[PDB]
């Protein structure tokens, strides 16, 4: 966890941590993880809210999420140390409140955009 | 040190104890009355030295100092990018060894460096004032260590490249074997050792320490500015005129990153401290233009960026910068365009490519050459370099100082052409690390073409079947550039017989008006959910805050979902169980809703109050200052 | 940053150094080696500033306090920075009866260098004497100076700048020199107005008051063709109520801005004024409604491209 960051603009977590997790369908995806981009300047349509989007990668690929996507964590495997970091990732998630608490990497599109 | 040079052209003696030669020779350069006593040989000596010293910008002594034009002119074809014309002078036959010299240098600015390593060890044979033999050797020992360098950086990493054979590559080890640099001055002929002294510290492994030292005086808060400018031009002259490769190193790059940000902070620093005093700086010119990008990476010009208000730097030579920019397009068409990809000139010209287009952003670009660039950057960057998300990104910070043309429209509409063509196959997928994809780019078409039509992806729907589902739902999130026709075509493509499929279409944007099927939905999901009580959730809580549905029949749902009861009502909301994070998520349109819905105002005002008191948050502080909510 | 909220180790060991300085302050100033005092008078001078986050012992406090104020080069501390090296000292140990007596001894002495008629106070900062007294008189509300009243007693006509010095600090004197220094001192220029109206002399501006600052705006209109700003302040307050104070708007921008809000240019507003007003004066100014926007924005923009967090303080406390 000395890797771990906290990334309040958008109140997440930054951790090189893969995820496998069973969603509401009993799917199983094995070695996902998510990135985060932090995009308030997003050209956004008449029904898009949310000022980040996050984007699902299972195997090194991401996946369209055509469904609905409610999960829960059944494992979490540190890259750096294999280490099952599961229980401290249920504990942020608990503590955070919100959509993904923890993402393997958090885009900030609002220093390259031309209206920052 | 009988003198010393002032960075802005002036003397001024010290150490000096014998006769005033240099204040003797500016008397006598200006009257020529005093000249015409010289003998006819002390005559010529002398304008030898006035053309050295204007050469050289030395103009007079201190007291002398008048009105100091200080403008910088680096003459070199390598400090401005012709590559062209680098090339061409490397194909001409050298008449002297002093081209032969400028050959070895532009070849290994080209990423040629076993034909400059070639080149240094030919001139060294031929060459033994013995300054260029001098010169030749510290070069070739220079590229001989990129050589080095990028031996080992290919070996540690996308595809396996071998630019230098492994012939070539165990030829120079031993012929370098055992080489001392640090000798090299002092085995040259003790009249060569007297005469250029100054030339000592080209074989120093670091050159630049006093320079760099010299940097903390601007980031003093109690002139510095100019002369720590002057003198990074002083040193970009000396290494790029003078053909040095050492011009090309980390400490070089990183010097001029230091020099040119601390500059940048300490006109910010002045600015603001004007600002509060006064109540209500750094002037960029084409050189800063071209050290920013050469010298700096993304990374470097974001830190920039975020540190200071560079829109509040002036941009100055603005033709000179856009001609710059268009022969780096130029460059990387012909390095992508065509075949001629050369490894080791593209891994240094990419990033320098890379950086001239980010920083462009601050620059006004004429039509044509604005055209030039996009095409460049849309088309022939590569994707291993700016992958989709990462060349939109480029592209739409083109137009903060340039409205997109119609022309540039053209362009982004052939880009997003191409790339529903590339989706045909079943396995091909936009990849992308700023999560930014060709919807983005439709986005930003009909963003500054509001009605603006595509023809030819209307065409790529019409032609659609039931088969290639991959260029269907890549056109659905180009669904506004498309036609009413089209349109209709790809709207029977998708079924939102089921919630989830609502969504998607929401998402994806087939549906941008809530039919009252739609609404009648997802009330049947609230129902749903409400009985199974003992994600969506808010995200409907926000439609119907948005006036996204006109139901009014969705309170039914109050009482489990903290947001979404939040939303539904405000005034009837708790606000203990509200969660300030939520602020964290809503993009500008939302957050300024909720601060405009002269309802729960107050109550988000106070939240963020404390927020910024408990705990100095910068977003919870500018969400409050923007939106006042 | 806030440094007030970073806590110092090894306060002991601080408090050592800072009385260091202080043995040194006195004995460089008491046989003085310029070539020396020029390197460490910088070092000394940045310790007694910094030395505000520190707590700090009784006798380590007084040889500070009495280094800073007597063996302390008024070549590099002015009366008034001097004032402010000590009240920033006053911060973390609130000033005791050594301290007090230190500062009295202080302005006795003050009092005793204005028995020369050639004696005047230089300060930059705009502090003198009376501050000290002032301070003197917060931190004990009632301070009677037992030497500084003797001394007002012994007072003389031949005298004209004592008798102002010890005017301005009244509160600090006995009931007899007071009287004696009242009947000796009349309230008749526009010093003598402010020093009044600071040490509590007088509360409320009776006509005579009025017109003498109307004769002083009026002759520096005439001129022109720190006091008005205060005038501009007090007019704002309602604290003056004769309303002819707009006949002189068009010298100074913050007395224009505080008289009338309404026809003050923002374009020549520094927020730096903001930094100046007390809490009850910037509560005047956010209840306003004729500047609260413009001094909203104004705060905005310097909470956005300042490092100055008295800004931010501003703006969410009384959200001027």
């Amino acid at each position: 966890t000395h890797d771990l960051v906290y990334h309040s603009k958008i109140n997440t977590f930054v951790w090189d941590v893969e995820f496998d997790i069973v969603l509401s369908d009993s799917k199983e995806l094995n070695k996902c993880y998510f990135v985060k981009c932090f995009n308030p300047y997003r050209i956004n349509g008449k029904c898009d809210f949310a000022v980040s989007s996050i984007d699902i990668f299972s195997e090194g690929k991401r996946l369209l999420i055509e469904n609905e996507f409610n999960f829960k964590i059944t494992k979490a495997v540190h890259v750096a140390t294999s280490k099952d970091v599961t229980e401290i990732v249920l504990h942020l998630s608990e503590r955070i409140s919100s959509p993904f608490p923890i993402v393997k990497e958090v885009v900030y599109l609002d220093w390259s955009h031309p209206q920052f | 040190y009988d003198y010393h040079f002032e960075v802005n052209g002036t003397v001024v003696r010290h150490k000096n104890k014998g006769f005033g030669y240099m204040e003797r020779f500016f008397e006598l350069k200006e009257s020529c009355d005093e000249r015409s006593k010289l003998s006819k040989k002390q005559y010529e000596r002398f304008n030898a030295l006035f053309n050295f010293f204007e050469k050289n910008g030395v103009i007079c002594m201190a007291k002398d100092a008048g009105t100091l034009n200080t403008s910088i002119e680096i003459n070199s074809l390598a400090y401005h990018g012709k590559y062209d014309v680098m090339k061409k002078f490397i194909e001409e036959q050298s008449v002297s060894i002093e081209d032969d010299y400028k050959k070895a240098f532009f070849l290994a600015c080209l990423g040629r460096w076993e034909e400059s390593y070639d080149l240094y060890s030919n001139i060294i044979l031929n060459s033994i004032n013995g300054c260029v033999y001098y010169l030749s050797q510290i070069n070739r020992y220079r590229i001989y260590q990129s050589i080095t360098q990028a031996v080992t950086q290919f070996n540690g990493l996308g595809r396996h490249y071998k630019p230098f054979t492994d012939e070539f590559l165990a030829r120079i080890e031993r012929e370098m074997t055992n080489f001392n640099i640090d000798d090299l001055f002092n085995g040259m002929p003790f009249e060569f050792q007297k005469k250029y002294k100054i030339l000592e510290f080209l074989s120093d492994n670091q050159f630049l320490y006093d320079d760099t030292v010299k940097l903390f005086e601007l980031t003093n808060k109690v002139s510095s500015d100019i002369v720590v400018l002057l003198r990074l031009y002083d040193n970009l002259r000396f290494l790029y005129e003078n053909c040095l490769w050492s011009v090309s190193f980390h400490e070089f790059h990183q010097y001029i990153r230091n020099s040119m940000s601390l500059l940048i902070e300490k006109a910010e620093y002045e600015r603001t401290r004007d600002i509060d005093e006064l109540g209500f700086g750094f002037f960029m010119e084409y050189y800063d233009f071209v050290n920013i990008s050469r010298h700096f990476k993304i990374d470097d010009i974001k830190n920039l960026e975020r540190s200071c208000s560079i829109d509040k730097i002036r941009f100055g030579e603005q033709e000179k910068i856009e001609e710059y920019l268009v022969g780096i397009a130029e460059e990387i068409t012909k390095q992508f365009s065509a075949n001629g990809m050369n490894v080791v000139f593209y891994t240094q010209f990419i990033s320098e490519a890379k950086a001239a287009l980010y920083f462009a952003k601050y620059v006004k670009l004429s039509e044509e050459g604005l055209g030039k660039i996009v095409k460049a950057l849309l088309f022939y960057f590569p994707e291993r370099d700016l992958d989709i998300g990462k060349r939109y990104v480029w592209l739409e910070r083109l137009t903060k100082c340039n409205e997109l043309p119609k022309s540039i429209i053209s362009i982004i509409d052939d880009f997003l052409v191409l790339q529903a063509e590339k989706h045909i196959d079943q396995n091909y997928s936009e990849v992308s690390s700023n999560g930014l994809y060709s919807r983005d780019y439709g986005a930003l078409i009909k963003h500054f073409e509001k009605n603006f039509i595509s023809k030819r992806l209307s065409e790529i729907t019409l032609c659609l079947t039931q088969d290639k589902q991959k260029q269907i739902d890549f056109l659905f999130k180009l669904l506004p550039l498309l036609s009413t026709n089209a349109k209709s075509h790809l709207l029977s493509f998708k079924s939102v017989e089921n919630i989830n499929d609502l969504m998607n279409g929401i998402r994806i944007g087939l549906i941008d008006e809530f039919t009252p099927e739609h609404e009648e939905l997802i009330i049947e999901y609230l129902e749903t959910r409400k009985v199974n009580y003992i994600d969506y959730m808010s995200t409907f809580g926000i439609w119907y805050f948005l006036e996204e549905i006109n139901n009014s029949k969705m309170e039914e749902f109050i009482g489990m979902d903290d947001q979404y009861d939040f939303f539904v009502d405000p005034e009837n909301f708790d606000y203990k169980k509200f969660i300030p994070s939520w602020l964290k998520n809503y993009n500008d349109k939302l957050l300024g809703k909720i601060a405009g819905n002269k309802h729960m105002k107050h109550h988000v005002i106070e939240v963020l109050k404390e927020r910024v008191k408990n705990s100095n948050d910068k977003r919870y502080l500018e969400i409050l200052m923007n939106y006042f909510i």
